[PDB]
RNA sequence: UAGGGAAUAGUUUAAAAAACAUCUGACUCAUAUUCAGAAGAUGGAGGUUCAAUUCCUCCUUCCCUAACCA
RNA sequence: GCUAAACCUAGCCCCAAACCCACUCCACCUUACUACCAGACAACCUUAGCCAAACCAUUUACCCAAAUAAAGUAUAGGCGAUAGAAAUUGAAACCUGGCGCAAUAGAUAUAGUACCGCAAGGGAAAGAUGAAAAAUUAUAACCAAGCAUAAUAUAGCAAGGACUAACCCCUAUACCUUCUGCAUAAUGAAUUAACUAGAAAUAACUUUGCAAGGAGAGCCAAAGCUAAGACCCCCGAAACCAGACGAGCUACCUAAGAACAGCUAAAAGAGCACACCCGUCUAUGUAGCAAAAUAGUGGGAAGAUUUAUAGGUAGAGGCGACAAACCU
RNA sequence: UCCUCCGCAUAAGCCUGCGUCAGAUUAAAACGAACUGACAAUUAACAGCCCAAUAUCUACAAUCAACCAACAAGUCAUUAUUACCCUCACUGUCAACCCAACACAGGCAUGCUCAUAAGGAAAGGUUAAAAAAAGUAAAAGGAACUCGGCAAAUCUUACCCCGCCUGUUUACCAAAAACAUCACCUCUAGCAUCACCAGUAUUAGAGGCACCGCCUGCCCAGUGACACAUGUUUAACGGCCGCGGUACCCUAACCGUGCAAAGGUAGCAUAAUCACUUGUUCCUUAAAUAGGGACCUGUAUGAAUGGCUCCACGAGGGUUCAGCUGUCUCUUACUUUUAACCAGUGAAAUUGACCUGCCCGUGAAGAGGCGGGCAUAACACAGCAAGACGAGAAGACCCUAUGGAGCUUUAAUUUAUUAAUGCAAACAGUACCUAACAAACCCACAGGUCCUAAACUACCAAACCUGCAUUAAAAAUUUCGGUUGGGGCGAC
């Protein structure tokens, strides 16, 4: 078929973004995944994952200020406008993150542990352990993968040779290097899972189309199964 | 492509069955070219090269039946469009490696016209023909003024 | 009407044994519990085999299943 | 007396021979037949199945480069059905013909047109004067069913025996198929015209030729061998497989649009109720107005609503709030 | 005079398809003409047909946008520099029109008109029978009708079953108690440049059940899944007991004994729940196989393939008060349609031939056609539906066929394919191994002589691809014997 993916802008931009829905559709135009379709129209606001990105011409921790933090259709979290120097840029917001405050941005490890303030940036290394994050990657540079959905929130767990341990938030341990950078504090909208649908019609608005009719047996997959935690899930090559 | 009996049985059944040659990407070096290939080849291709002893040797010797490849072929034409010619662009600065190389090939050396037309396809080989035979038309006013002094220098003898 | 299974001591099981019940004794002031003893059985009939709960056959009692389609 | 009837051409079939192949100007791969702009996608990849094997599961002939012969031999094979060589052998070869059709025949063909289908695709019918029509009051007539001229008189497979006499008298249970057996109230048939169904080997028999030989290389032969004559139907499934064509209906989806009075509450997958969507119940209709409708009565009607436009998913599949729904 | 269901316009579709002249070809009737030949016609301002490059810019809905309150979070915006002197071409424009084989009571988007300024005619003429259709009115009674208050009239009470609710489905016999659904629960997954998703476990996907309320008991032996050392897992597939005796009889708190993974718990119960069955009792009626409340061992109820209550809701199924009524007692009158007659036009199924009676008997077993009787001049028109085993569809029930197909599976055959694992294939190198001891003697030490001081290499290249195996997943191909007082079951 004709099918052409809508994220084809190649430059960031916080103006919202016309999106195009799938219906569940590939690109070869037949069903891939069920149970999607309408719902109310949506645009898309670009979010930044890489909360340490220097402006072009300036190196080092940096400071952002907190423009508005508001609703975002395509994300359980809420989103923060931020601004600093020349740049604006969407960022995922904190459990008290409001508008005024002020965040830092730095990719600084010292002999000292740094006392962490909630929505602040800083690399893995430089958290006492325990603090509470958000927005992980698995390795330096490469964006916030991790720990993204409302109120969620990991835990570091140790710092070993130039690597951290964290705790996520489905329990398993995930190893990376220290310079990994992370945000302190729980993702914004901590009550989301405590919502009521309340009607299936609001499933639809959500862009969800209703389960097949037909009966199912259910079979040896089911029933409570437990398993043990799985091991320890390591990024860093030895 | 064809088929064959579950358990080499034939009162079992017949299944379709494609047997696929494992291939190998590798780098080779020719000497008449002067330039490395990376080409995909098979283990029995580094057999018979070895048997040759030499790239150059393989694609020289062997029949186009046997190399069933359009890139063999045309390198086949490389190589034997440079001992034609005798090149001078083989190591252009070392005259006297460059007439050991040659010498070392010249059992397949051949006259440059058929080396021309060396492993090309038929479409191929028409396209370089009508090529060769394509020329703008002779305008006639050339060719009457020539029947014209032809024509008149003859008259002068009769007088 | 058709089909499969079963029958063991008074009771319930086992592959001719246990358990209690029954009777005998001891312990108790007496009873029970307990301890030590004792007895008791292969639904019925017919046949094979030296020997048949254990190989077959018919009958009785009982149980379970089926008894449909227009 | 009407309706009709009658016709001999158009061309066509099978061979032979010969290799084959077009052109004014203009337009035409975008929505073809559209004068005039920035692109860059590019071709190859084992047929399957019906069917036969009385099922079916391995298997089941399909020109592949010289007629004949070797030979249905070697050989292959659920060693079944059936399949089947080669070495070797080695011929003839002058297009312009017909114990072919003649308008239901012969090509489907007056034409791939009309018409049917969204599309792939399916696919017709028919003409008839004469030397002259610048001879048209011309070229007579007689012939199927159907009628008309000309309705009918007790009683009966419709006739037969008869009779002076149509009827009245006497005798008589249509036909085909199918069956143990059919007037059967078992099958088919309004009627006319045309069309519409028994194809061949193995042996044997009969009649010629020659004869321990026969035959115009091959083969057979302990009277054989050569040649000839003479025997083996038609229509019909539900299916199976391959390659195309289809989402202008409908199912779901994508892009960007549109509609929703009045009243109540004013919060609403809220109520009443138009437009609009649906289709509960009854009657009507049942070759109908309609291959699903009409009248009334009903459910919903700011929502998971209804709806116009373009696009997407395709049959070993799609799509589905699963009804085995829906996909012209 | 009477209708107005409309109407006008645009879009889409269609393509000259009721304009003139000339033809008597014709409209399901008719000489006007939508049919034939010729000749005319729609004129752009409406509409279609658009745009130089590169970089750069674009957080703040809409709803009278102002108060107010939201979620499902939304249709409308640039600048910088460079380039650029030119003008009104081309195409749609008609109609009584499209999709439905038709001049089809059907289908058909938007704007305006909200009953009309636009658009139309239910009766060819007559008669005023039956039967039939659509209406209006009706004495007394008022559901006595009937499967049922269907229909009609009037316009209301209470209750029960099921499903929570709005919604969804068999286009064309089922709209429902079936599906979905908020909610609840189980399972899988630690991640980015084409779905999921420009998402990241408060997430996504695969399922079950069906809001809420009280709850959801016992079982992991078997099957499955998972996990490996045993094992874990039921809101996975599923399961959840006997025999004999003891208070007169019923029953057994009780007692013996066997079995099992556990022995059905709470609840509810004559149920939409195999029969027994119209179970028993109270209420309801003059009378109840109906309905409601209870009793219930249901030996075949029963707890997320959910149990039991309960608001609201239902064209779901059942019962009922009151009213209402031609549903009925029991029908009647009138109007319209149809009808019949006249005129025009003019189909379909059907049809062996027919000179086409009744009775009894007979017969391939139900005779207009045969036997014995009886009846009998000929031919229309209107009714009727007892027969012509009436017409229509080569019975869909049933059986048969070494005839099909859909579906399921622990039917046979197979793993080509997909996935996993193993080996081979292919591909670089890093390391090569130590448990004395003097007993005697020597040697300044440090150590030595004798009574052994040998022999001996290990590891090892991650993926991709190819070949060969193994296990899975998901599928493919094919079959489902016969006999039989029909087949099946039994038996053979
Ligand atoms: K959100
Ligand atoms: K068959
Ligand atoms: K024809
Ligand atoms: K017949
Ligand atoms: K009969
Ligand atoms: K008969
Ligand atoms: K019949
Ligand atoms: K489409
Ligand atoms: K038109
Ligand atoms: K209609
Ligand atoms: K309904
Ligand atoms: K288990
Ligand atoms: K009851
Ligand atoms: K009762
Ligand atoms: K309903
Ligand atoms: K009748
Ligand atoms: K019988
Ligand atoms: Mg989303
Ligand atoms: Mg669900
Ligand atoms: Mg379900
Ligand atoms: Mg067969
Ligand atoms: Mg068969
Ligand atoms: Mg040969
Ligand atoms: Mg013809
Ligand atoms: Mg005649
Ligand atoms: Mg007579
Ligand atoms: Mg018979
Ligand atoms: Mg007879
Ligand atoms: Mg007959
Ligand atoms: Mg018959
Ligand atoms: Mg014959
Ligand atoms: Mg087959
Ligand atoms: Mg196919
Ligand atoms: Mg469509
Ligand atoms: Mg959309
Ligand atoms: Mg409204
Ligand atoms: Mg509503
Ligand atoms: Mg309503
Ligand atoms: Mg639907
Ligand atoms: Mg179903
Ligand atoms: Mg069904
Ligand atoms: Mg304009
Ligand atoms: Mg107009
Ligand atoms: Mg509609
Ligand atoms: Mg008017
Ligand atoms: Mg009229
Ligand atoms: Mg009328
Ligand atoms: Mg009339
Ligand atoms: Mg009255
Ligand atoms: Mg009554
Ligand atoms: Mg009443
Ligand atoms: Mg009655
Ligand atoms: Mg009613
Ligand atoms: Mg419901
Ligand atoms: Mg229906
Ligand atoms: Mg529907
Ligand atoms: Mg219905
Ligand atoms: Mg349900
Ligand atoms: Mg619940
Ligand atoms: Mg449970
Ligand atoms: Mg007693
Ligand atoms: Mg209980
Ligand atoms: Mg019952
Ligand atoms: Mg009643
Ligand atoms: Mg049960
Ligand atoms: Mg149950
Ligand atoms: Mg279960
Ligand atoms: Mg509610
Ligand atoms: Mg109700
Ligand atoms: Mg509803
Ligand atoms: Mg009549
Ligand atoms: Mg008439
Ligand atoms: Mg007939
Ligand atoms: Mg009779
Ligand atoms: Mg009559
Ligand atoms: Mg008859
Ligand atoms: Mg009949
Ligand atoms: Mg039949
Ligand atoms: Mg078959
Ligand atoms: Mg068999
Ligand atoms: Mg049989
Ligand atoms: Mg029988
Ligand atoms: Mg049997």
């Amino acid at each position: 078929a004709n099918f052409v993916s809508w994220k084809s802008r190649t430059k960031y931009t916080i103006t919202p973004v016309k999106m195009r829905k799938s219906g569940g559709r590939d690109h070869t135009g037949r069903i891939r995944v069920h149970g999607i379709g309408g719902g109310h129209k949506q645009r898309y606001r670009m979010i930044d994952f890489l909360r340490f990105r220097p402006e072009e011409t300036k190196s080092g921790p940096f400071e952002e200020k907190v423009i508005q933090v508001r609703y975002d259709p395509c994300r359980s979290a809420d989103i923060a406008l931020v601004a600093g120097g020349s740049r604006k840029r969407w960022i995922i917001a904190t459990e008290n993150m409001q508008a005024g405050d002020t965040i830092l941005n730095s990719n600084h490890i010292g002999r000292m542990a740094v006392a962490a303030r909630e929505g602040d940036a800083h690399p893995l290394g430089a958290l006492p352990v325990g603090t509470l994050i958000n927005n992980v990657e698995s390795e330096p540079g490469r964006g916030a993968q991790y720990i993204r959905a409302a109120g969620t929130c990991g835990v570091l767990l140790r710092k070993v040779n130039g690597t951290a341990i964290i705790q996520l938030p489905s329990k398993r341990q995930m190893q990376v290097l220290e310079t990994c950078v992370a945000t302190v504090g729980r993702v914004s909208n901590v009550d989301h899972n405590k919502r009521v649908i309340g009607k299936a019609g609001r499933n639809r608005w959500l862009g969800k189309r209703p389960n097949s009719g037909r009966w199912h047996r259910k079979g040896g997959w089911a029933g409570r199964k437990i398993r043990p935690l799985p091991p320890m899930k390591s990024y860093v090559k030895l | 492509l064809g088929q064959i009996y579950a358990n080499n049985d034939k009162l079992s059944k017949r299944l379709k069955k494609v047997w696929k040659p494992q291939l190998f990407e590798r780098e080779f070096y020719s000497e008449i070219l002067d330039k490395k290939f990376t080409v995909t080849v098979t283990m029995r291709t580094l057999d018979l090269i070895d048997e040759a002893y030499g790239l150059d040797f393989y694609i020289l010797k062997t029949p186009k039946e046997d190399l069933c490849s359009k890139f063999g072929m045309d390198l086949k034409r490389g190589m034997l469009l440079r001992l034609a010619r005798q090149d001078p662009q083989l190591h252009p600065e070392d005259p006297e490696r460059r007439a050991a190389i040659y010498d070392k090939y010249k059992e397949f050396a051949i006259p440059e016209e058929e080396a021309e037309w060396v492993g090309l396809t038929l479409e191929e080989a028409i396209e370089k023909q009508r090529l060769l035979e394509e020329k703008d038309p002779v305008p006639l006013f050339k060719i009457y003024v020539a029947e014209l002094i032809q024509q008149l220098q003859q008259q002068a003898l009769s007088e």
